[PDB]
């Protein structure tokens, strides 16, 4: 048949949430290395890269692949450059760094920054696990958005803040669980893993190596490895919720170590879930769930696939619904709190200044409401914009991109001009926010994006030359021309001076 | 990305055969519905001549039963196969390689090869 819910799963997925939720009380209600690098692989662990790495191998072939280089050359980065200068200097947070080598005024203008790409980000892991509930439910699709919201609005009561190693190790415990529910019971459904990595082949699927250098294609080997690094390079080397678990590590040795342990686990992550995207191709190679057997979506591809495969084994497809659901309930109460703090820090100054405690913490809870709604209206957006890890990487390139250019301007460039750099960092944000928006209105052509062949068969003027010569930019190229804009006019304008 | 060629195509004499062959390199997909477009000179792209996976083979109104094409699986080509040639039926021809990647009608891209002249004498 199909397989669907049963009415003794449904607890396993709500037991399995609940759980999580209650080590984060108690050690509410109550760094050497290691922990903090786990720490750091469940920020990485979202719902965005379980739900939609698979469902985007399957339909632009495993090009993806070539991410595990861009993972090391970010690592290497984010270690050698920027991180011995965030860390010897005393810094508390990475935003109070650029009113050290800036004036204040471009702290002000750098953190507003950082809160839209964090609403703009925090849409997404909200809106995903959400797009797979109502695919194995069919619960309502904009229900269980706001279902999401509101418990996560109300997990910022002292319950989200002062994250704990036991709330994360739940993270990738049950997604080392979900996984391996969802490729082991795969192999034999197909027969070995030289029948999942033969299908595959045939269906063209496989694609490790393009080399086309030209920046106008979607995937190529070049686009993964010098715009991929300059993406993930604001994430893991400017991005303020992945530099304070940095700092905060006791030595320097270690807090180095620790951005070298979690690039194996950013390994593990992608080598397995490349390979849920395999078995997703050779389990739906005659019939796939688009075009015929529907999901809305193209990221109810890996919910379908579970209730289609662990439907006689009761008990393991609330499994899976928990472990996309488990990585928003530790991210997105951190993300309102990463908000709360940073804005109530940011309001006071140009404030009275002189209110008392009692309207302060009623402030600290106060626009964290306003922001759960500004998470739950992104949320709303985000049932545009496309597939859903395209959309994850193009708001970390088109905003935090230029973002990470004042980083490269401040550390590297000896001579930078503070007045140089905040008409460096706008027009940086306005040349990313043209081309970022320019694509996400018109699409590249299939001739540039290359989408993979997906076979209905065996189920039993419009374009002008500005719209395809530069919307058709890639989408992970939005922080290199973010940042190589911003490096060359906030150099001109520091050198007029 | 499929970089597929082609031959099989050059001066015959009005009224006889040919076989025109297409090979695909890369990585292209088996199940994929290989066809065959043609372009005259001064005109549009002109007919499909498609066959899937299924052998499912369509034609033209105009070409109806005196060209044939046949496809095998197991290295990826299509043979398009010509009878009863015209004296006004010659121009370049193109291998394309439809596409089909969403649930919609109008999103198929084709991966067109490069052209093969064939004429006629009388």
């Amino acid at each position: 048949g199909i397989g669907t819910f049963v009415v003794w799963d449904y607890v396993v997925f709500a037991g399995m949430l609940v759980i999580s939720a209650a080590i984060g009380i108690y050690y509410a209600f109550a760094m050497t290395a290691v922990p903090v690098a786990l720490s750091l692989t469940a920020s990485f662990m979202s719902a965005v890269t379980v739900l939609g790495t698979p469902s985007e191998v399957y339909r632009f072939g495993a090009i993806f692949s070539i991410f595990a280089f861009t993972y090391f050359f970010v690592v290497v980065i984010s270690a050698e450059v920027f991180l011995p200068v965030f860390y010897k200097l005393g810094i508390t947070s990475t935003y109070e760094y650029l009113e050290l080598r800036f004036n204040k005024c471009v702290r002000l203008c750098g953190t507003v920054l950082f809160i839209v790409q964090t609403i703009l980000y925090t849409g997404i892991v909200i809106y995903a696990p959400a797009l797979a509930l109502n695919q194995v439910t069919g619960f309502d699709l904009w229900g269980a958005v706001v279902a999401t919201g509101v418990v996560c609005t109300f997990y910022c009561t002292l319950g989200g803040l002062k994250a704990v190693i036991w709330t994360d190790v739940f993270q990738v415990g049950i997604m080392v669980a979900g996984f391996a529910s969802v490729i082991i019971q795969a192999v034999v459904m197909q027969g070995g893993i030289s029948t999942i990595l033969n299908d595959a082949y045939d269906g063209g699927r496989l694609n490790f190596w393009n080399f086309n250098p030209n920046p106008l294609q979607r995937h190529t080997f070049w686009t993964i490895i010098i715009g991929g690094t300059f993406t993930w390079t604001s994430i893991y080397g400017v991005n303020q919720s992945q530099v304070q678990r940095y700092i905060s590590c006791k030595s320097r040795f270690q807090a180095k170590l620790s951005l070298y342990i979690n690039l194996v686990g950013l390994w593990a992550i992608l080598t397995c879930s490349v390979f849920c995207g395999l078995a997703l191709y050779s389990r739906y190679h005659d019939c796939d769930p688009w075009t015929a057997k529907k999901v809305s979506a193209p990221d109810q591809l890996m919910p379908y696939l579970v209730l289609d495969i662990l439907q006689d084994y009761p008990g393991l497809p609330g499994l899976f619904v928990a472990c996309a659901y488990s990585g928003t309930l530790s991210t997105v109460s951190s993300s309102i709190n990463a908000l709360a703090a940073v804005t109530v820090e940011d309001l006071i100054k140009p404030y009275f200044r002189s209110l008392s405690e009692r309207s302060l913490s009623w402030i600290s809870q106060g626009m964290s409401v306003v922001y759960g709604a500004l998470c739950i209206g992104m949320a709303a957006l985000a049932s545009l914009m496309g597939a859903l890890l395209q959309a994850a990487l193009s708001v970390f390139g088109m905003v935090g991109g230029p973002l990470m250019g004042l980083f490269a301007l401040g550390i590297l460039v000896p001579f930078a001009n503070s007045i140089g750099a905040l008409v460096g960092l706008m027009a940086g944000f306005a040349i990313s926010l043209w081309v970022g928006i320019g694509a996400q209105i018109y699409p590249p052509l299939p001739e540039r994006t290359l989408p993979l062949h997906l076979d209905i068969q065996g189920c039993n003027v419009q374009r002008t030359p500005l719209m395809d010569n530069w919307y058709s930019l890639s989408y992970l190229y939005f922080s290199t021309v973010g940042t190589l804009v911003t490096l060359l006019v906030g150099i001109l304008v520091s050198l007029s001076t | 990305q499929v970089q597929l060629q082609e031959s099989g195509g050059g001066l015959v004499q009005a009224g006889g055969s040919l076989r025109l062959s297409c090979a695909a390199s890369g990585n292209i997909s088996t199940r994929a519905g290989m066809g065959w477009y043609r372009q005259a000179p001064g005109k549009e792209r002109e007919f499909v001549a498609s066959i899937n996976w299924g052998a499912i083979t369509n034609y033209a109104d105009s070409v109806k039963g005196r060209f044939t094409i046949s496809r095998d699986n197991a290295k990826n080509t299509v043979y398009l196969q010509m009878n009863s040639l015209k004296p006004e039926d010659t121009a370049v021809y193109y291998c394309a390689v439809e596409y089909k990647y969403g649930p919609q009608r109008s999103d198929t891209y084709y991966y067109w090869g490069q052209g093969t002249q064939v004429t006629v004498s009388s």
